[PDB]
C-alpha cells in the first residue's frame, strides 16, 4: 500500500533513530493519481508539509483540521460497521503517511487526541450526516476559540504588560508573536522590536514584514548578534511550538540557547503559547524526540566556494539540521496563556484543568 | 527586472571608436539602444556581469541621494565607511558608537539630545539641549539649538539652527541658516545660506535658494519676499 | 627612503581595504619586516627617537584599521624589545644589529608557533571525544587534524551567520577522517548538552584575560560555563594584546549587512535596523585554559605574559 | 476520487501500434480505474467501434459531433464530471513519469498545471514551476508586450521558445464551470491558457504551474513527428 | 469615611493584629452596612471600598486581600442565582472565613516550627507577629537556638522583634542591616516572614530581603518564607520596577525571585513555590 521514505544522507550517530528524508523526492512517486489509499485532501496536505510551504504550527495544525473537515465531508458509512471505529481505523493511515512526509508538530498531535475523543464520543442514536455535521461544527468552533480567542485573551494580556519606550526580542516566525506586537503597536505602545533569525529557514524576515506593514520600527539580525543587542534589549518574546511536563518549552532551536543569553543578561524571556500546544510528553534534551531536515540545505552561496555541495563523497563527513529544541525549566519566566500569566511549573497543572478534572 | 544600474560600465576602446563614428550617440543609453536595434551592421555584442554581494549605485535625486546617503550610514558601502577616514582627513575622522552612530571630535552634546539610529556629527557641530536626531548626517562646525527633532536630514557645514525647530526629509547646504518657530515638511530643500524667519512653515515642494527663476523663492532675515 | 614609504602606504591601504593577507601569521611576518625595513632605513642618534619614530607609525598603522591588534601589539613588542636593549646596553652603536638579530629571534619564535602547540596538542585529546569549534582557524584544524593521527575523536564545526567560514573546516578536517559533524549556530545549546570540551580559536587576546573572536563564541562560552565544559583557547602570542575592553567603544568591527539581510528583501530596507558584527567579546570567567606555543596557561596568567611581553608605558601607543 | 482523465480525439492509430493504446495504458497504469475517452466523428465516426476492441479494465466512450473543439468538447461532458479533469490527447507519446505535474498540482493547489518537453514563447518564473506568460504571432500585431505588475511581483522572467504543448492539462471544477458559463471559447488549448494566464495577473488569486521535461517529446496531427513515433515506441515501450 | 475609621478602629485596638485581616473585617461590615439589591452595585461600592484601602493604606496584603474578598463575592454572586438569599450567604460565609482566618497563626505555627533544628541559628528580618508565633512554638516544643535578626533601618522594628524577644528570654542579637552577608556561613536555615506572595512562587515583601535571598543562592542556604494564604497576589513583576508604583511610597518593597525561594509554610501546609500558582489559577483572580 503505502510504503516508507528512504532516508537520505549519513545520519548523526546520536539521531540514528530519528528519521532524516529528502524534499527532492517524496513518497507520491509510487502511489496513485486519484489518491484510493489515503484521502486527495490529505495528500495535498502531506506535499505542502513536506516541501516547507506550511512551516507554523498553528497553520500546520489549522490546515491539518481544514483537510479533515475535507475528510469527513467526503466520508460515507459502510455496512455492518460504526462511524466510532471505523473512523479511528481510517485515520490512523493518514496520520501515519502525514507523519511519513514530515514528523509531526505537538499541535498535530493534540488535535489528533482531541478529534479522536471527539469521534468517539458519538452517539449510536444519530444518522450520518447529523453526525457529520457535529463533528464539522465541533471541529471549526474547536479551532475558532482556541485558536482567535486564546490568542485575543494572550495579546490582551501580553498588552498590560509592555510598558512605553520598551525593547522587544523575538525570534523566528510565529502567528501569536507578530500578533501581539501589532496589536501592541496599534493599542497605543511606543516600542521597538529586535528580530533574531537563525539559518537556513531564514523565516524571521516573515515576521519582519510584520514588523513593517503595522509600522512598528523593526532591527533585524542574527543569532551572533544576539549577544550584541541583548545589553540593549529589555524584554523577549518568544513563540513556543510546545511545552512539556515539567514546564520545558520545545521551540525553535535558537530559544533555548537565547534564553540562556538572555538569562546571563538579565533579561527575562516570556514565551506565548495555548494550551492545545501543551504535552503529557516529556523530555529533557533535544535527542530523544526531534525533527531532522534536509542536509542540502545548509550550504550557502558565498561566491563560488560552496563547500558542502559534494558532502556525501566524503565519508567522514555528517551534516545536521536541527528543527527544534527543548529549553530548561530554570530558564524561562513567563508562559502567557489564556488563563493569565504562569510559570512554567504551572504547565501540567493547567492540563489538569484542560482534561476536564 | 531586479538591475539596478551602476554606471560602472567597463569598456573596450572600440566604444570610443563607436563614438567616433556616430555622432548622434549622446550618452549612454543612446549608445546600447543604438548597438541593439543594429545588429547586423557594427556587430558588437555588449555583455553583462550581476552583484548579488556588493553594493553599487549612482545619485541623480533627492531620492537617489537620500537613499545612498541612507545606505551609506547603514554601512551598506563597507568597507567604504565615514569613521574609516578613507580619505586621510583629521576633520572627516570619526567613531562608530552602537545603532550607527557616528561621533566627531568635539561635539559638546547637551543633556536630554537623544540619538536613537543613523546619526553622524561632524567636527565641531554643537548640539543644545533636549534635542531628538534620528536616520540623519550633520556636517562640521554645526550650531543646533534646544528642542528640536531631525529625521531623514541632511545638514552640511557651516549650518545653524535655532530652537524649536522641526526638520522632515530635507537637505540644508552650506552656511545655512533657520529662525525659532520653524517646521519644516519633508522634499525641502534648502542652499547656501537661505535664512528662514520666524513663523514660517513651508509647504512639501519647497526649493528655495538665491537664484530667483530657478528656485521656486529667494527668502530673507524675512520668509515673505 | 621613498620605498620604505611606499611600501608602509601599500601596508596602510591593504589593511584599510580588506584583509591582505588571509591569516594572520604572514601578516605578523610582514610587519616584523616591515619594521626592519623602518629600522634599517633611517638615522637616530638615542633610542628615543627611534621610540617616538615607532610609536608615530604605530599610530598611523592603528588607525588604518583599529579593529586587527596583531600589527599593533608586533610594534609594541618591538618597543619592549628596543626598551630591553636600551636598559641592558644603559647600565650604544650596537644596537641596530641587536634589534635585527632580537627580530629574527622573534621570526624564528613565530615560524615555529602553530607546531608548538601541535606538538603539545596531545595532552588535551583522549578517544572518543566530542569536540565543538566555531569559526574557521588554520591552528585550530591543524591541532585537530594532528591529533587525529593516533586518536579517533568527533569534531562538530559549527558554522557562523554572517560568514559561513566553517565549511572549509568541515572540509579540511573531513579529509582527515575526524567524523566531523556540521551544524548551524542556533543548535549550541541543543548540543551543549553532549559536548565534552570545547577547543576554539581567537582573533585578539586582552590584557585581562578577556578575548574578542570570531561571533557567537560568546553564546559558546555562556553554554559550556553552563554545563561546565573546559575551555580550550589554541592562540598564539602575537595575539595578546593588552587594549582593554571598555576603551572608546571601539571593541566590534562592523560590517556590511548584506550577509545579513539582503538587498533584494525589499522596500522594507528602509525601515529597518541591520546591524552585522563579525567580533564577540569573551571575559576571563568563561575561559578555563589557554594554549600558547610556550605551553598551556590560565586565564588569570595572562597579566604575567603582559608585562613579559609589553610595556606599560606603550599602551597608548 | 480525485481526477477524472478526459483523452480528446480530433483531427488515428498509424504506426506500429494503436495510438489509443500508450495514453489509456498510462492512465491504467498509475489510478485512473474509470477513463472517459471522447471519441472522433471529424474525419470518420467509425473509430470508436475501434476504440472498444482493446483490453483495459474501464472505459467510457462517447458519440461527437463533427465540427466542434476542445472546449466544446468539455463543455459537452459538463453534467457528468464532479471533480477536477485531466486533459489528454491520442497522438502523445510520453516517458515522462506523469506525478510531477499532479505534485505541482496538489503542493501548490493551482488552478491549471501542463506539461512540455523541449513558435510559441513562454515566460516562466525563476523557480522554474509558475509561468506567467505566453503568446504567439498567430494572434499578436506587436511584437510583445509584458504587464507592469508580472514585472513589479515577479522581477525575473525566464522565457523558451522550444517548447511545444504536449496537451497534458490539470483542470479545477470552476475553471470549466466558466468555460460553461462562456460558450464563446472553442479551442481551449488557446482559450484557458491565455484568459488564465491574463486573469492570474491581478493577494488572493489564482496559480498557473508548469512541468519542463527534458526526456522524451510528445507527437503531432501531422507527418512531420510521425517518422520518429516508431523510433520512440521501440525504444521505449519495452519498459512499459 | 467610615470605612478608613473602622479599618483604624480595627487595626489599632490590637497591635497583634495583621492589615489584611482588617480590611477584610472593614470590607465584610461595609457589605453588611451596604443592604443594595445589586450584583454590579455591590461589585462598584467593593471596588471603591478598595481604592479608598489603597489609598489610605499602602500595604501590599490589604489590596490582596481585597481581591480575594472581591473574587469571593463574585464566587458567591455567580452561585446563588437570586440575591436575597445570596446576601445572607455572603455574610454567613465571610463571618466563617474570617473565623477560618483568625485562627490561620496557631496552624502556621504548629505546622511550621518542626522544621527548626535544635542548636542552630536563625536568620530573620523585620517585626512581622508570625515569625514571632512560630519561634515561640518552637520554644515551647523545647527548643534551643540562636537568633539574628535584621536592625531593617526605615522603621527599626527589628530591634522592636529583638526586645519582643527578649522578653521571651532567648537569645537573639540585632545584626547589622549591612551585614545580611557576613552572617549567612554560620546561618544553616533562613527563615523569612512575608507580607504578598506573588503568582508565580516570589515574594513582595520589605526592602532588606531580596539580597539576602541571593545571600542564600550562593552560600546554599535554605532560604524558608513563611506567609498565609490571604497574601497570595495575582500579579507578575519581571523586574524591581514591575511591581506597582503604589506600594513603593528610598524603595519599601523588593521582588524576590522563587528560584531563591525553598519552601512555602501556608494553611495548605509545607508547599513548593509552585503551589500558589496552582491556587492562584484554581480561584481565577
Amino acid at each position: 500500500q503505502v510504503p516508507t521514505r528512504k532516508d537520505y544522507g549519513s545520519k548523526v550517530s546520536l539521531f540514528s533513530h530519528l528519521p532524516q528524508y529528502s524534499r527532492q523526492n517524496s513518497l507520491t512517486q509510487f502511489m496513485s493519481i486519484p489518491s484510493s489509499v489515503i484521502h486527495p485532501a490529505m495528500v495535498r496536505l502531506g506535499l505542502q508539509y513536506s516541501q516547507g510551504l506550511v512551516s507554523g504550527s498553528n497553520a500546520r495544525c489549522i490546515a491539518l483540521l481544514r483537510a479533515l473537515q475535507q475528510v469527513i465531508q467526503d466520508y460515507t458509512t459502510p455496512p455492518n460497521e460504526e462511524l466510532s471505529r471505523d473512523l479511528v481505523n481510517k485515520l490512523k493511515p493518514y496520520m501515519s503517511f502525514l507523519t511519513q512526509c514530515r514528523p509531526l508538530s505537538a499541535s498535530m498531535h493534540n488535535a489528533i487526541k482531541f478529534l479522536n475523543k471527539e469521534i468517539t464520543s458519538v452517539g449510536s442514536s444519530k444518522r450520518e450526516e447529523e453526525a457529520k455535521s457535529e463533528l464539522r461544527a465541533a471541529i471549526d468552533r474547536y479551532v475558532q476559540e482556541k485558536i482567535v480567542l486564546a490568542a485575543q485573551a494572550i495579546s490582551r494580556f501580553a498588552y498590560q504588560k509592555i510598558s512605553n519606550g520598551d525593547v522587544i526580542l523575538v525570534y523566528g516566525c510565529s502567528s501569536l508573536v507578530s500578533r501581539i506586537l501589532q496589536e501592541a503597536w496599534t493599542e497605543g505602545r511606543r516600542f521597538r522590536v529586535v528580530v533574531v533569525d537563525s539559518r537556513p529557514w531564514l523565516e524571521g524576515r516573515h515576521t519582519l514584514r510584520s514588523l513593517v506593514h503595522a509600522g512598528v520600527p523593526a532591527s533585524y539580525l542574527l543569532i551572533p548578534a544576539a549577544s550584541y543587542v541583548l545589553p540593549e534589549v529589555s524584554k523577549v518574546l518568544l513563540g513556543a511550538h510546545a511545552l512539556l511536563a515539567n514546564g520545558s518549552v520545545m521551540s525553535r532551536v535558537g530559544t533555548a540557547q537565547l534564553a540562556l543569553v538572555a538569562r546571563a543578561h538579565n533579561v527575562p524571556v516570556l514565551v506565548c503559547c495555548e494550551t492545545y500546544k501543551f504535552c503529557e510528553r516529556v523530555q529533557t534534551d533535544a535527542f530523544v524526540s526531534n525533527e531532522l531536515d534536509d542536509p542540502d540545505d545548509l550550504q550557502c552561496k558565498r561566491g563560488e566556494h560552496v563547500a558542502l555541495a559534494n558532502w556525501q563523497n566524503h565519508a567522514s563527513l555528517r551534516l545536521l539540521n536541527l528543527v527544534y529544541d527543548v529549553t530548561p525549566p530554570e530558564l524561562v519566566d513567563l508562559v502567557i496563556t489564556e488563563l493569565g500569566m504562569i510559570p512554567c511549573s504551572s504547565v501540567p497543572v493547567v492540563l489538569r484543568v484542560k482534561s476536564s478534572d | 527586472y531586479d538591475l539596478l544600474d551602476c554606471h560602472i560600465s567597463i569598456c573596450s576602446p572600440q566604444v570610443a571608436q563607436l563614438f567616433t563614428d556616430n555622432f548622434d550617440y549622446q550618452t549612454r543609453d543612446d549608445f546600447v539602444r543604438g548597438l541593439l536595434v543594429n545588429e547586423e551592421i557594427l556587430g558588437n555584442q555588449i555583455h553583462m556581469h550581476v552583484t548579488a554581494k556588493e553594493y553599487g549605485a549612482r545619485v541623480s535625486n533627492l531620492h537617489m541621494y537620500s537613499a545612498v546617503c541612507a545606505d551609506v550610514i547603514r554601512r551598506w558601502v563597507y568597507p567604504l565607511t565615514p569613521e574609516a577616514n578613507f580619505t586621510d582627513s583629521t576633520t572627516q575622522s570619526c567613531t562608530h558608537s552602537r545603532h550607527n552612530i557616528y561621533r566627531g571630535p568635539e561635539v559638546s552634546l547637551g543633556h536630554g539630545s537623544i540619538l536613537e539610529e543613523n546619526v553622524l556629527l561632524g567636527s565641531g557641530t554643537v548640539i543644545g539641549s533636549n534635542c531628538f536626531i534620528t536616520n540623519s548626517v550633520i556636517g562640521p562646525g554645526c550650531h543646533i539649538g534646544d528642542n528640536v527633532v531631525l529625521d531623514q536630514t541632511y545638514l552640511w557645514q557651516g549650518v545653524r539652527v535655532a530652537a524649536g525647530a522641526q526638520i522632515h526629509q530635507s537637505l540644508l547646504c552650506d552656511n545655512a541658516e533657520v529662525k525659532e518657530r520653524v517646521t519644516l515638511k519633508p522634499r525641502s530643500v534648502l542652499t547656501s545660506q537661505v535664512v528662514v524667519g520666524p513663523n514660517i512653515t513651508l509647504p512639501e515642494g519647497s526649493v528655495i535658494s538665491l537664484h530667483p527663476p530657478d528656485a521656486e523663492e529667494d527668502e530673507d532675515d524675512g520668509e515673505f519676499s | 627612503g621613498s620605498e620604505l614609504s611606499e611600501r608602509i602606504e601599500s601596508f596602510v591601504e591593504t589593511l584599510k581595504r580588506g584583509g591582505g593577507p588571509r591569516s594572520s601569521e604572514e601578516m605578523a611576518r610582514e610587519t616584523l619586516g616591515l619594521l626592519r625595513q623602518i629600522i634599517t632605513d633611517h638615522r637616530w642618534s638615542n633610542a628615543g627617537e627611534l621610540m617616538e619614530l615607532i610609536r608615530r607609525e604605530g599610530r598611523r598603522m592603528t588607525a588604518a584599521q583599529p579593529s586587527e591588534t596583531t600589527v599593533g601589539n608586533m610594534v609594541r613588542r618591538v618597543l619592549k624589545i628596543i626598551r630591553e636593549e636600551y636598559g641592558r646596553l644603559h647600565g650604544y652603536a650596537q644596537l641596530q644589529s641587536n634589534i635585527i638579530e632580537a627580530i629574527n629571534e622573534l621570526l624564528v619564535e613565530l615560524e615555529g608557533t602553530m607546531e608548538n602547540i601541535a606538538a603539545q596538542a596531545l595532552e588535551h585529546i583522549h578517544s572518543n571525544e566530542v569536540i565543538m569549534t566555531i569559526g574557521f582557524s588554520r591552528t585550530v584544524e591543524a591541532f585537530l587534524k594532528e591529533a587525529a593521527r593516533k586518536r579517533k575523536f568527533h569534531v562538530i564545526v559549527a558554522e557562523c551567520a554572517p560568514f559561513c567560514q566553517g565549511h572549509e573546516m568541515a572540509v579540511n578536517l573531513s579529509k582527515a577522517g575526524i567524523e566531523t559533524t556540521v551544524m548551524t549556530d542556533a543548535a549550541i545549546f541543543a548540543v551543549m548538552s553532549r559536548v565534552n570540551k570545547v577547543i576554539i580559536g581567537t582573533k585578539t587576546i586582552l590584557a585581562n584575560g578577556a578575548l574578542r573572536a570570531v561571533t557567537g563564541t560568546h553564546t559558546l562560552a555562556l553554554a559550556a560555563k553552563h554545563h561546565s565544559t573546559p575551555l580550550i583557547v589554541c592562540a598564539p602570542m602575537f595575539k595578546l594584546s593588552p587594549q582593554f575592553p571598555n576603551e572608546e567603544d571601539s571593541f566590534h568591527k562592523f560590517v556590511a549587512p548584506e550577509e545579513v539581510l539582503p538587498f533584494t528583501e525589499g522596500d522594507i530596507l528602509e525601515k529597518v535596523s541591520v546591524h552585522c558584527p563579525v567580533f564577540d567579546y569573551v571575559p576571563p570567567e568563561l575561559i578555563t585554559l589557554f594554549i600558547s606555543n610556550i605551553g598551556g596557561n590560565a586565564p588569570s596568567y595572562i597579566y604575567r605574559l603582559m608585562s613579559e611581553l609589553y610595556h606599560p608605558d606603550d599602551h597608548v601607543l | 476520487m480525485e481526477f477524472q482523465a478526459v483523452v480528446m480525439a480530433v483531427g488515428l492509430p498509424v504506426g506500429n501500434k494503436p495510438l489509443i493504446w500508450y495514453p489509456l495504458n498510462l492512465l491504467e497504469r498509475v489510478g485512473f480505474e474509470e477513463v472517459i475517452v471522447v471519441t472522433t466523428r471529424d474525419v470518420q465516426k467509425a473509430l470508436c467501434a475501434e476504440f472498444k476492441m482493446k483490453m483495459k479494465p474501464d472505459i467510457v466512450c462517447i458519440p461527437d459531433d463533427a465540427d466542434m473543439g476542445t472546449a466544446d468538447s468539455l463543455r459537452y461532458i459538463y453534467p457528468k464530471l464532479k471533480t477536477d479533469v485531466l486533459v489528454l490527447s491520442c497522438d502523445l507519446i510520453t516517458d515522462v513519469a506523469l506525478h510531477e505535474v499532479v505534485d505541482l498540482f496538489r503542493a501548490y493547489d493551482a488552478s491549471l498545471a501542463m506539461l512540455m518537453r523541449k513558435r510559441d514563447f513562454i515566460g516562466v518564473d525563476s523557480t522554474g514551476k509558475r509561468l506567467l506568460f505566453m503568446a504567439n504571432e498567430a494572434d499578436l500585431d506587436e511584437e510583445l508586450v509584458i504587464k507592469g505588475s508580472i514585472l513589479q511581483k515577479h522581477p525575473r522572467i525566464r522565457f523558451h521558445t522550444g517548447l511545444v504543448d504536449a496537451h497534458l492539462y490539470c483542470l479545477k471544477k470552476y475553471i470549466v464551470d466558466f468555460l460553461m458559463e462562456n460558450g464563446s471559447i472553442t479551442s481551449i488549448r488557446s482559450e484557458l491558457i491565455p484568459y488564465l494566464v491574463r486573469k492570474q495577473f491581478s493577494l488572493k488569486s489564482l496559480d498557473i504551474y508548469s512541468f519542463i521535461k527534458e526526456a522524451n517529446t510528445l507527437n503531432l496531427a501531422p507527418y512531420d513527428a510521425c517518422w520518429n513515433a516508431c523510433r520512440g515506441d521501440r525504444w521505449e515501450d519495452l519498459s512499459r | 469615611k467610615e470605612l478608613i475609621e473602622y479599618f483604624k478602629s480595627q487595626m489599632k485596638e490590637d497591635p497583634d493584629m495583621a492589615s489584611a485581616v482588617a480590611a477584610i473585617r472593614t470590607l465584610l461590615e461595609f457589605l453588611k452596612r451596604d443592604k443594595g439589591e445589586t450584583i454590579q452595585g455591590l461589585r462598584a461600592n467593593l471596588t471603591s471600598a478598595i481604592e479608598t484601602l489603597c489609598g489610605v493604606d499602602s500595604s501590599v496584603a490589604v489590596s490582596s486581600g481585597g481581591e480575594l474578598f472581591l473574587r469571593f463575592i463574585s464566587l458567591a454572586s455567580l452561585e446563588y442565582s437570586d440575591y436575597s438569599k445570596c446576601k445572607k450567604i455572603m455574610i454567613e460565609r465571610g463571618e466563617l472565613f474570617l473565623r477560618r482566618i483568625s485562627l490561620s497563626r496557631n496552624k502556621i505555627a504548629d505546622l511550621c516550627h518542626t522544621f527548626i533544628k535544635d542548636g542552630a541559628t536563625i536568620l530573620t528580618h523585620a517585626y512581622s507577629r508570625v515569625v514571632l508565633r512560630v519561634l515561640e512554638a518552637a520554644v515551647a516544643a523545647k527548643k534551643r537556638f540562636s537568633v539574628y535578626v535584621t536592625e531593617s533601618q526605615p522603621d527599626l522594628s527589628g530591634k522592636k522583634m529583638a526586645k519582643a524577644l527578649c522578653h521571651l528570654n532567648v537569645p537573639v542579637t540585632v545584626v547589622l542591616d549591612a551585614a545580611v552577608g557576613y552572617i549567612m556561613e554560620k546561618a544553616d536555615l533562613v527563615i523569612v516572614g512575608a507580607e504578598g506572595v506573588v503568582e508565580n512562587g516570589g515574594i513582595i515583601n520589605k526592602i532588606g530581603t531580596n539580597q539576602m535571598a541571593v545571600c542564600a543562592k550562593a552560600q546554599n542556604k535554605p532560604f524558608y518564607v513563611v506567609a498565609e494564604s490571604f497574601k497570595f497576589v495575582r500579579l507578575f513583576p519581571l523586574n524591581q520596577q514591575d511591581v506597582p508604583d503604589k506600594f513603593k511610597y528610598h524603595p519599601w518593597v523588593d521582588y524576590t525571585a522563587p528560584s531563591l525561594i525553598t519552601l512555602l509554610f501556608t494553611d495548605l501546609g509545607v508547599l513548593t513555590p509552585s503551589a500558589v500558582s496552582d491556587e492562584l489559577i484554581k480561584l481565577y483572580l
